[PDB]
């Protein structure tokens, strides 16, 4: 008895028109006239609250943005003025028929002007050289969109492939994206090179920003 | 919130048995990793009616105390598909009268009953269950030291790199909960040695690293380890 939800992602300008639509297979509507459907809204870290009840009700501290419509065979939430808060995954779940299921799931992208990256780099410490690994972290922080380039240059010579990267949930107040890209040595290989750079490539930089340091120094 | 049993790593083919802690119907919902939300299972308040999803019959078990202050879900033969952050959850339901069917002669008397239902409203927070062959680990922490290469203007960044556990999740806090705004904690990445691996970045007025203490607390419940570690300026 699926519950078909569409779209698959969904972005919206903050201020403006946000809606999406669960889709049954069998009917959800009982003779008592209830649509048995409800809305849930889930941020990635964070348990998933509830948002509609009964096709059309909102449940208690969910603002009237919020506003459900549909019958039977057809649903739809939405949300007349985004805010970043609204960056979440949104689930419908049928309640008629057994067994009762969710929804694959509609995410929100909340489109906010273009934001660079700030750009930090961080030494492995002394006390991860002596327990024999050395990590090298960039930090991207607080930009958009989510679209970004993490290169890394040691001694200048250019590495593939040793990195791993690292995303952010949306932001939920002010809707950038932050990113590391770590990279992980041995200490003798660490050891073995002087200069460690993190090449970072973003729309927000008309530039491509390098952020360098010294081994021992 | 209702509070849950803490998170572990369990041996495929073993079974886990995941508490839920405040009278109501109580929901088991699932989410496996790189998917969406899964009904498992549910207990009416009744007592009457246990159920379960397909897949899951044969498998789960809910109990509930004597007190009825702790719901309970068992679940057996454990797989890799059923690595999961597992929610108990309350639930309202209706207990509908569908049709009625009888006769006059006094032997049919049929009258049909189904429960349907209406949502799930107050959430736990949810039990990381791993499925693995692998023995677990705490996670070594190491400084990500703020320098002139993490400052931005008046702004400095610091943090803790969280590295080589196992397995999810660990609870990354700032000095024991006071600071809690401007935090990143990035999603764990499973690095080469099948360990997890990840850092937690504060953002800082600069003019505070002499004045306040950063100090990142680390909680991994499967291995029973806490570490706080002090983050100093280079």
């Amino acid at each position: 008895t699926v519950v078909t939800q569409s779209p698959l992602s969904l972005p919206v300008t903050p201020g403006e028109a946000a809606s999406m639509s669960c889709t049954s297979t069998q009917s959800l509507r009982h003779s008592n006239g209830a649509n048995y459907l409800a809305w849930y809204q889930h941020k990635p870290g964070q348990s998933p609250r509830l948002l509609i009840r009964l096709g059309s009700q909102r449940a208690s501290g969910v603002p009237d943005r919020f506003s459900g419509s549909g019958s039977g065979t057809h649903f739809t939430l939405k949300i007349s003025r985004v805010e970043p808060e609204d960056a979440a995954i949104y689930y419908c779940m049928q309640g008629l028929n057994r067994p009762w299921t969710f929804g694959k799931g509609t995410k929100l992208e909340i489109k906010r002007t273009v934001a660079a990256p700030s750009v930090f780099i961080f030494p492995p410490s002394d006390e991860q050289l002596k327990s024999g690994t050395a990590s090298v972290v960039c930090l991207l922080n607080n930009f958009y969109p989510r679209e970004a380039k993490v290169q890394w240059k040691v001694d200048n010579a250019l590495q593939s492939g040793n990195s791993q990267e690292s995303v952010t949930e949306q932001d939920s107040k002010d809707s950038t994206y932050s990113l590391s890209s770590t990279l992980t040595l041995s200490k003798a290989d660490y050891e073995k090179h002087k200069v460690y750079a993190c090449e970072v490539t973003h729309q927000g930089l008309s530039s491509p920003v390098t952020k360098s340091f010294n081994r021992g120094e | 919130q209702l509070e849950q049993s803490g998170a572990e790593v369990k041996k495929p083919g073993s079974s886990v048995k995941v508490s839920c802690k405040a009278k109501y119907d109580v929901h088991w919902v699932r989410q496996a990793t790189g998917q969406g939300l899964e009904w498992v299972g549910w207990m009416s308040h009744e007592g009457d009616k246990t159920e379960s999803a397909q897949r899951f019959k044969g498998r789960v078990t809910f109990t509930r105390d004597t007190s009825a202050s702790t719901a309970y879900m068992e679940l057996r033969g454990l797989t890799s598909d059923d690595t999961a952050i597992y929610y108990c959850t309350r639930g309202s339901k209706h207990r509908l009268r569908d049709y009625v069917l009888y006769d006059d002669y006094g032997l049919i008397n049929y009258q049909e009953w189904n429960d349907y239902l209406e949502f799930l409203d107050v959430w736990g927070h949810g039990t990381a269950v791993t499925v693995s062959s692998a023995s677990t680990k705490g996670p070594s922490v190491f400084p990500l030291a703020p320098s002139s290469k993490s400052t931005s203007g008046g702004t400095a960044a610091l943090g803790c790199l969280v590295k080589d556990y196992f397995p999810e999740p660990v609870t990354v806090s700032w000095n024991s909960g006071a600071l809690t705004s401007g935090v990143h904690t990035f999603p764990a990445v499973l690095q080469s040695s099948g360990l997890y691996s990840l850092s937690s970045v504060v953002t800082v007025p600069s003019s505070s690293l002499g004045t306040q203490t950063y100090i990142c607390n680390v909680n991994h419940k499967p291995s029973n380890t806490k570490v706080d570690k002090k983050v100093e300026p280079k």
